[PDB]
């Protein structure tokens, strides 16, 4: 077996796209070599003579089914099997087709879906094509499940009367397209009571498995055509296999060399790296309210943080925000102190000047400082617009971290495009996790090229695409380039404030030429390339080098006292000890720390009572 | 075409129609933009 | 009335409890009016015109069923519908039937088991019992799973043949007795071709749902005769209804409503309290090594854990403990340092002794202070033998909770019966969660009487059976009644110290009448009655108030330099803060310590400007 | 009765007997206790 190609479905609903040449190119380029539509398939405006030889692969929509305004005679979706239905049109049905005539009443005419049986959500409309036939024969309650044939609303009218009559080798007048191949084979109306789903034959010996949704080859449930609930990489489950199993005999859980964990709509043996893991085997994409991420383990468990945690609030896209196309001047408010975004970010032209349809008026430029809160985000960032009065991307100085888990258009986690930007600013950026990146269109940006996004992109397959941009040489000679002492592999400014790769070393957030060893002010250390102070109790080691950790354990030579092996500035006198005796202690030759006589309350200058009078 | 209750309706230099059958509107994008009602760029094909 | 007795099933195989007349006494108080047995059904040692009547209304053993060495006429087990066979005898089998005979050759006849239809694990055994007929003739195909059909072994060598026919009204001359209803009834070689598991008839319409046990009724999963898997309040489900329900749509789990804990072999909505509601929504005896008691709001959940992960032993028994039956000195050592037993403790007399049937030499009463770090107990306690040199249970003077998970024959949990010890001497035990106490056969113990044990009861229902120690009227008139100091609730022992609480005043664990706030050397202050000594400075007044709260915020003159309320023995020395003013203290006129001055550069060793020099 | 093999086999004054027809060793417990080799005592029904 072989992963499905999936192509992710318009979502146009009626809507033009250029010119009618241009809007079939963009079907051409969307709906090619797809066979798994992983959203919505709408088939508009496609007129006469222009060929459908591609829609002949797809095999399963997994939201609705659109064919509307044509002209064309022959749509040929061949090979559609299923209609999963979870999206609708209409808010009712999963197969629309309307109004697919022309000016002179000479529209769609075969529209051959022999393969489909199956529709497992919704009804379907057929409207004012009035040039149809060969498809009022099909009967409609092998198709829908019982609970809709209520909302199902058909009309056919061929007033013509060219209409073929169909082979006689099936079905009481039940033909798709006029022929033997293309009519109809009905698997739910015909079988005894002692069937529950789908059945291949009205023999009790035949039947399909009830995790089945068009059509079975056996009687097993890895039998199926396609699966109605799960997939566990060979049949269809109906809920992924526990990861533990629960015996009621020894009254405990126990390991189970079969659970998967449950990604998507499959059961996977392990999730991505970038996704929530949860401990039924769930992987999600934000965990509960109450409940914050954890950090490793190799994953990204959320562990139930210890009251007030750190506020997060749902970005657009998702549940409060489905209507908003962007951050608009009325949902800003929500964003006040979200630490991070669960999420993604659609910063929309429409959020600059204000319409009158949502009822929105136009929202402030100063109020984008409000996202100087944020960190990380989980899906994707979409910038196409941002005030022309400021020169960088000031509201993200913060993010160091792009999950991109549900990214755009399935593939875009960061897109900055088309703007009159000329920094781009990211002195916090660490890590793009998922996703692609387009760095285009801008119309200054300048610094893009050296920044060498390959470091930055955690998972495999990702890649860069930065064209459109104000080159180099038109910028780099206008005193642009960025800064130098820093490691040039890495500048989101002129400054040497970011500099990605900080020089050989780094000063916490800037980057320096090298570490404060031998001479300097405060002695350092170097590890990854970042120079740490030594403990203040180190002494100056004019010769060689001071420390070689943080901690006044790996001083060289200490500055006052040694209270064994750390390095201490006077000997404790008054630190709780055990059984709730206090401690005194004393510096000798050596400027060694030791204890006092367990007589001397007062503490004592010297060892034993021959140290302390009182 | 569409009545001025629609205006504005199709950002980004849409050019809203009427579709006389369904007695609905739409909008007719300009090429590189998508969307129920222009709003999103085609990243996937140019800058 | 849908909660049908259970009984516990014995488990001694072939020993004989005493004569035969009291052994087939303990058979009756054992078997009495149950429905379920929950261990074994054994059957041994039943002479002749011993009635067996009562055995008449078992229908279901959850373990083997032994019959052997019975000389009876006739085992009436004509309600048993299935064995589920968890526990086999010999390894192998889930119904033996042996040697029912005596050394004349008329042993049993008659074992009408007619309903007995299942039985979901194991084999069957039958042997030299040589008056046994009727039953060759049931072929055990049918019964038996259809993977055990290659352990059985059965051989009915009835040479006597002095019974009757079997009635031709039933198919394949089969019959478990005479008469007509004492014959076979088919269910799982009659069915149909495409049946799953068992069936009702013969046609194709009629296969049971394939989660009945011993055939069904109608074709469903509500209305099987028994539920080879977890029961589900009506139904007989495969797996408890889990909680949450992950949705492929949308990447995240929503809750279930019809969701519910897996408590054994039933899903209860909610489980019993004294069980660990685990993350998999099931009920659980002790969760994994990595975890421990995170109880809240009552539920007593587990956590990951609290970073170093506290010690947990397996009691006896559970685990890797079958195979012994006491602390012997072998596993003694296994208890090292572990503050929480996962199982239950045995103590008993040949573990003293020292048993040579299994080769562990004795236990020196000297290693049971290996216990004394032991704190709960999530079993239960079961005490028969204590070294007499010793006089109370000093091993478990720390002891503070035992649970109640497992129980000894099912119903106690705290079990001291048959020592020569004085006092309890379990002087920190706050809580018996779940169980009965049994404390009897002491001959010479006192202060047993005296403690209310309703209020270590966790549940209700809980009682205690204490009778037959040292009398009433003889501790009287001895001194063994404990302190009049300590509150009337009780008392462990004769201690002020070991009592159940205080009536005045605590110090510790002592309780005594009027402590050491206007006398004595501990100058204490009284708190939750536990007065306790304070911050230690600040000597006592001629006879007021010594102190008054915990720290020196509340002494009325403390003994030293007085800083207003911040009391301290000594004058701050170099207190640090922003810009390092190194202020120091000094004794000034009111004894109060005042801040340096930056002008004396030596510090403060004397006081202000004034009397600062070198 | 039974060989010096399981001699001290029946616990609490136990009386271990030889099963002639299983070919195999038992306990006859006092009364009062039970188990396999009359370890535990029958607390149910007595002190």
């Amino acid at each position: 077996l072989e992963e499905k190609k999936v192509c992710q479905g318009t979502s146009n609903k009626l809507t033009q796209l250029g010119t009618f040449e241009d809007h079939f190119l963009s079907l051409q380029r969307m709906f090619n070599n797809c066979e798994v539509v992983l959203g919505n398939l709408e088939i508009t405006y496609v007129q006469r003579n222009y060929d459908l030889s591609f829609l002949k692969t797809i095999q399963e929509v997994a939201g609705y089914v659109l064919i509307a305004l044509n002209t064309v005679e022959r749509i040929p979706l061949e090979n559609l099997q299923i209609i999963r239905g979870n999206m609708y049109y209409e808010n009712s049905y999963a197969l629309a087709v309307l109004s697919n005539y022309d000016a002179n009443k000479t529209g769609l005419k075969e529209l051959p879906m022999r393969n489909l049986q199956e529709i497992l959500h919704g009804a379907v409309r057929f409207s004012n094509n009035p040039a149809l036939c060969n498809v009022e024969s099909i009967q409609w309650r092998d198709i829908v499940s019982s609970d809709f044939l209520s909302n199902m609303s058909m009309d056919f009218q061929n007033h013509l009367g060219s209409c073929q009559k169909c082979d006689p080798s099936c079905p009481n007048g039940s033909c798709w397209g006029a022929g033997e191949e293309n009519c109809q084979k009905l698997t739910k109306i015909i079988c005894a009571q002692q069937c529950s789903g789908r059945c291949r034959g009205k023999s009790p010996s035949d039947c399909c498995h009830n995790q089945c949704a068009a059509g079975c080859t056996g009687p097993r449930e890895s039998d199926c055509l396609v699966c109605r609930k799960f997939r566990n990489e060979a049949t269809c489950k109906d809920t992924c296999p526990p990861l533990m199993l629960y015996n009621p005999t020894t009254y405990q859980m126990d390991v189970n060399p079969e659970g998967k964990y449950s990604f998507g709509a499959t059961c996977v043996k392990k999730c991505p790296r970038n996704y929530v893991v949860t401990d039924h085997g769930s992987c999600v994409r934000a965990c509960g309210a109450d409940s914050y991420e954890m950090e490793e383990d190799g994953v990204r468990k959320c562990k139930k943080c210890e009251g007030p945690c750190r506020k997060v609030c749902n970005g657009i896209g998702i549940g409060e925000f489905k209507d908003s196309l962007s951050i608009n001047a009325t949902n800003i408010k929500h964003f006040k102190n979200c630490t991070s975004i669960s999420g993604d970010l659609h910063i929309l032209p429409v959020a600059f000047r204000g319409d009158s349809f949502t009822h929105t008026p136009p929202l402030d430029p100063q109020e984008l400082d409000i996202l100087k809160t944020v960190k990380e985000i989980t899906g994707f960032l979409l910038i196409q617009a941002w005030p022309e009065n400021r020169t960088d991307l000031h509201a993200f100085e913060n993010l160091e971290i792009i999950r991109g888990r549900t990214k755009q258009h399935g593939q875009f986690s960061l897109a900055v495009v088309s703007l009159n930007i000329t920094s781009l600013g990211l002195r916090s950026l660490k890590e793009i996790s998922d996703g692609d990146v387009i760095i285009s269109g801008n119309k200054n940006l300048c610094y893009a090229n050296t920044i060498n996004w390959k470091k930055l992109f955690g998972t495999s397959g990702q890649k860069t695409k930065i064209i459109s941009n104000r080159g180099e040489n038109s910028c780099k000679a206008t005193g642009q380039v960025c800064h130098a002492l820093c490691s040039p592999e890495g500048c989101w400014g002129p400054e040497p404030r970011d500099c990605v790769s900080c020089r050989n070393v780094s000063r916490g957030r800037e980057c320096v030429d090298k570490c404060n060893l031998l001479e300097g002010e405060p002695r350092e250390f170097v590890e990854n390339s970042e120079c740490i102070q030594c403990h203040p109790e180190c002494l100056p080691q004019a010769m060689n080098i001071t420390c070689t950790g943080r901690g006044p354990d790996n001083c060289i030579q200490c500055a006052h006292y040694i209270d064994g092996p750390h390095c201490v500035k006077t000997c404790p006198a008054g630190v709780m000890g055990e059984n709730n005796t206090l401690v005194w202690k004393y510096a000798d030759a050596g400027h060694v720390c030791h204890l006092c006589h367990p007589n001397c309350t007062y503490g004592c200058t010297g060892p034993g009572l021959e140290g302390c009078p009182t | 075409e569409c009545p001025l209750s629609h205006d504005g309706y199709c950002l980004h230099d849409g050019v809203c129609m009427y579709i006389e059958a369904l007695d609905k509107y739409a909008c007719n994008c300009v090429v590189g933009y998508i969307g129920e009602r222009c709003q999103y760029r085609d990243l996937k094909w140019w800058e």
